[PDB]
């Protein structure tokens, strides 16, 4: 007797679960990471406890999370984001004294057991400040290997050399070990970051599908 | 100062538990088979808890869902959508009237099944790791801000706060007498607390890395812990020292959960290698294994009746063993 | 200051010989093994 | 019926 | 009976047919077992592949052997009931296999050109497969309804006794429509889809290998299935050719060429995917 | 309990309470009026080593698993090197996230170096 009602309720619940699965599958989850020096809030202000931002490009829905309500230690709560589509990394490339900490955090993320399959979109923010600083600290005093560097921009090859050296600093550890990094330069007034994220996510998902369908 | 405590604990070492237990008969091979499989969660499962009737249970998933299952028929009773996706814990009231959950929002929500929220317990400064009802009136929680607290649901304010841990508290468990409870944190130490006095009666050490799980012995005079160093240790409240350790050189992955059986003879542990092992609590030997999950197992539970065991994994499935 | 105060209470415990603690677990388990399904 | 010499190939 | 061939001209054809039937059957059944015997591979992405494998295996097992043994001497041996069943099921198998290939091409196109949209659901996939099989049965039914059996001096034959008409319109239309629905449409669809995918794709060595395999698939389909349709369209152009001994040789040649196509998918999967290679190595 | 005790130029860091041969090790400094900064780290076997750029070619890290001791060699000291030096351990036994955190359970009390 009561079993009929129980089975009917189970079917009613399953009907809603099936509908929710479809909406869940159609949205991609992104994690925003970075220090307070970087203007990572300025990135989300150009699209707008845990803070969230939702933006839509080419009819695709993106959902990005900015966790900033916890202590300094993060080796335990970082695991919750093992299944995100991508991780956004923001660096203040003008403040040389912090580049080493940024590199250490990047290396720790890249080699974590539960994060060995997540691609990272790397943003080198605040390029105008970098140009102003270099056109005048000397960069070499913090990274002595810079003095041997050669380029592979408006009025100075020096700024190109510096910015590309910084980028190669990250790419060197990125290419030392299934997942890929996508670097981008960005200013504080760039209205193209949504498009860049869209294209990068497109590439990542296409690459995943290429193996999912046994095409190698 | 601490060397005096070390000498005092050393002086009580008459003989090791292994020497005393060399005569008891072996448990023998233990083979168990899956009886049920529960499906429906979209993403990885994080926690679960048995009810007192030994028939119903609740599970939490990081897609933002709570589900109550009838273990006998596998039918879905309730499906509760959450407000924050990243739930990390859940518990079942002893009388079955209420169910609670918590996570990265630093909020402990309590739901009334007699479904909508009835109380939100805000005030923690870090994510919630665990929570357990003492009754319909009082509940205990642990947070990533290194503090544990006791709440009064009706007023929805803290009554006492337990402090002394240096790292995040990851697990806690209540004694059968309801007058004491223990916790383990990310500092390789476990502490015994008095719910009424609100002070630390004792402290225990011996692990090398963060402790992930803890549970009380059925008699109420002992407990076990599992840590990232890939070992499990047993402690005695009276002796104030470690009694036995369960580890093997072929495993280099941390533990995620621990539990005892009805008579306290079997200790069950969940590992990050996608499997669970069964230990002889006295002889300290591996008697059996449970396999069948395609991802790391995140939770465990033995029914108050002792008739069955359940497990959860990041594969998004729950299984019942017997 | 707090650490010393806590150690003061920690060092006052009336510890018991480990043999009795070991025997108690066996006494409980051997008696209760008759009602354990697993 | 058709003829004695026909081949009658089939798919 | 002018279709009685000598011993050696028959043995030579028999060996050639044996090779293709054996390889097709073994490869298709092994891949079907590979997909279903392991939980890792048992996913919604492989439903079209298993359907195609089953269709190809049934095609090779049923159509080829019976057609060969009938063509060797042009004498029927099984009776009215089997003459009825043979013109119904093995042909539906052919149509189902071709449209399953089309479905696979569509799935790959969607996965590559629109990676951010969710893939079809399991229920939709199952319904699509059922519709494929139902359409194949519907298109193959008329050929089997009118199948009969006729006795002759020293011969009994199984053929299709279409309803009589002075100008033979009823079967002209049927054959023309079958050609259109089975050659020109799937060819166009796959040619467009794979063309776009290859243009998009062209470690780049793996992508270029995929493109090379894709070209091979298109070209082999196009080249292999042409004379098969030309043979059945010919009698309404020039019926006299079907009264000469050369016709059975032509039929054997075109039939071997057409039926050989069931061999290539298991080899392509093996040469592309190390998972399939390991599966084969463990099976053998 | 896990214990780390630094002393001391050639700095020393004695360890106890765990298998020293399983964990990666680090050196951390805290100049007056500033937060903790990473200096150097040494792999489990010592076959991989790294330094911060500001001290490259001036310091030298080493470990001795046979007695569970960690060393640091410093020379050509500058005034900017005056700080308190800490001996830190990575959280996990076979994998380093939170060594620079303000509170960390697996680093010692530190030693004073004044130039």
């Amino acid at each position: 007797n009561e079993e009929k009602a129980q089975r009917e309720a189970n079917k009613k619940i399953e009907k809603q679960l099936q509908k929710d699965k479809q909406v869940y599958r159609a949205t991609h989850r992104l994690l925003l990471l970075g220090a307070d020096n970087s203007g990572k809030s300025t990135i989300v202000k150009q699209m707008r406890g845990i803070f969230e931002t939702k933006f839509q490009v080419d009819k695709v829905n993106f959902h990005m999370f900015d966790v900033g309500g916890q202590r300094d230690e993060r080796r335990k709560w970082i695991q919750c984001f093992n299944d995100v589509t991508a991780i956004i990394f923001v660096v203040d490339s003008s403040d040389y004294n912090r580049l080493q900490e940024a590199l250490n955090l990047f290396k720790s993320i890249w080699n974590n057991r539960w994060l060995r399959t997540i691609s990272v979109i790397l943003f080198l923010n605040k390029q105008d400040l970098l140009a102003e600083k270099v056109l005048a600290s000397k960069i070499e005093d913090y990274f002595p290997e810079f003095a041997r560097y050669t380029t592979p921009p408006g009025e100075d090859p020096r700024v190109t050399r510096a910015k590309y050296f910084i980028r190669d600093e990250f790419l060197r550890i990125s290419t030392a070990s299934r997942h890929y990094c996508y670097p981008h330069f960005t200013c504080a007034v760039d209205t193209e970051n949504a498009r860049r994220i869209f294209n990068d996510c497109r590439d990542i998902i296409q690459r995943m599908h290429l193996r999912q369908y046994e095409l190698l | 100062l601490k060397n005096q405590i070390r000498d005092a604990r050393k002086a009580c070492a008459d003989a090791t538990l292994s020497q005393i237990t060399n005569n008891i008969d072996p448990v023998g091979r233990i083979q168990m088979r899956t009886r049920r499989t529960l499906r429906g969660h979209l993403a990885k499962i994080y926690a679960m808890h048995w009810g007192t009737d030994s028939r119903l249970l609740v599970s939490a998933s990081q897609d933002g869902k709570l589900i109550i299952w009838d273990s006998y028929t596998t039918n879905k009773v309730h499906a509760i959508p959450l407000r924050s996706s990243w739930v990390m814990t859940c518990a079942y009231a002893p009388s079955g009237n209420y169910v609670a959950c918590g996570g990265l929002d630093n909020i402990c929500s309590i739901y009334n099944l007699k479904v909508r929220v009835s109380r939100e317990l805000a005030g923690h400064t870090g994510y919630l790791s665990c929570c357990r009802f003492l009754d319909d009136n009082q509940i205990v929680t642990s947070s990533g801000d290194t503090t544990c607290a006791l709440w009064d649901i009706e007023t929805g304010q803290q009554t006492t706060t337990f402090t002394g841990h240096t790292g995040d508290v990851m697990s806690l468990s209540l004694a059968p007498d309801t007058r004491l409870f223990v916790s383990g944190a990310c500092d390789a130490s476990a502490k015994l607390w008095d719910v009424r006095e609100g002070m630390c009666r004792q402290t225990f050490t011996g692990h090398e890395s963060d402790i992930n799980a803890i549970c009380f012995f059925p008699n109420g005079n002992a407990f076990a812990t599992g840590s990232d160093d890939a070992t499990c240790r047993l402690f005695d409240l009276r002796a104030d020292q470690e009694l036995m350790t369960y580890s093997h050189d072929n495993i280099i992955c941390g533990i995620t959960s621990v539990s005892f059986s009805k008579s306290g003879r079997l200790l069950l542990a969940g590992y990050d290698d996608f499997n669970c092992n069964v230990w002889d609590a006295l002889k300290a030997d591996r008697a059996g294994v449970l396999a069948g999950h395609d991802n790391r197992v995140s939770c465990l539970g033995v029914t108050d009746d002792g008739m069955a065991v359940a497990t959860g994994s990041w594969d998004s499935f729950l299984k019942i063993w017997n | 200051r707090k650490l010393v105060e806590q150690l003061k209470m920690e060092a006052n415990i009336d510890r018991i010989k480990v043999s009795k603690a070991a025997a108690d677990l066996m006494a409980y388990c051997e008696a209760h093994a008759k009602e354990d399904p697993l | 019926r058709p003829k004695p010499q026909q081949f009658f190939g089939l798919m | 009976n002018q279709f009685v061939q000598p011993a050696w001209q028959i043995v030579l054809w028999a060996a050639a047919y044996t090779v293709i039937v054996v390889t097709s059957v073994v490869g298709n059944v092994v891949v079907m077992w590979i997909i279903l015997a392991h939980k890792r591979m048992r996913t919604v992405t492989n439903y079209f592949l298993v359907n195609l494998a089953f269709a190809e295996a049934s095609m090779a097992a049923f159509n080829t052997v019976v057609n060969f043994t009938y063509a060797v001497h042009n004498e029927w041996y099984y009776g009215l009931f089997y003459c009825k069943f043979h013109n119904f099921f093995p042909i539906a198998a052919v149509f189902a296999s071709i449209y399953s290939m089309t479905a696979v091409a569509f799935d790959r196109y969607m996965a590559i050109i629109h990676p951010l949209q969710p893939r079809l659901s399991a229920t939709a996939t199952k319904v699509v497969i059922c519709v494929i099989w139902v359409l194949a049965l519907l298109l193959a039914f008329p050929q089997g309804y009118y199948s009969t059996t006729e006795t002759m001096p020293s011969r009994v034959v199984c053929m299709i006794e279409w309803p009589e008409h002075p100008n033979k319109i009823y079967e002209k239309v049927y054959h023309i429509c079958v050609t259109v629905l089975i050659y020109f449409l799937p060819l166009l669809v796959i040619g467009y889809a794979y063309t776009v995918v290859g243009i998009t794709l062209w470690q780049v060595s793996a992508k270029r290998k995929v493109v090379k395999m894709m070209i091979v698939v298109v070209c082999t389909f196009a080249i292999c299935w042409l004379p098969f349709h030309i043979f059945f369209l010919l009698p309404y152009i020039n019926p006299d050719l079907y009264l000469k001994k050369f016709i059975q040789q032509v039929y054997l040649a075109i039939m071997w060429l057409a039926m050989s196509s069931t061999m290539y998918n298991p080899i392509i999967y093996c040469c592309l995917n190390d998972r399939f290679r390991l599966g084969f190595k463990h099976a053998f | 309990q896990v214990q780390l005790q630094e002393s001391g130029l050639r700095l020393s860091c004695a360890a106890s309470g765990f298998t020293f041969s399983n964990y990666k090790m680090n050196w951390v400094r805290q100049a007056p009026g500033k937060g903790l900064e990473w200096v150097s780290d040494i792999s489990q076997s010592g076959a991989s080593i790294s330094y911060t750029g500001s001290v490259k070619g001036r310091f030298t890290i080493s470990r001795d698993n046979a007695k569970n001791t960690l060393y640091l060699q410093m020379n050509s000291l500058k005034p900017e090197d005056t700080a308190v030096y800490y001996c830190a351990r990575c959280p996990a036994p076979f994998t380093c996230f939170d060594v620079t955190s303000t509170t960390y359970a697996y680093r010692g009390q530190g030693t004073q170096v004044t130039v």
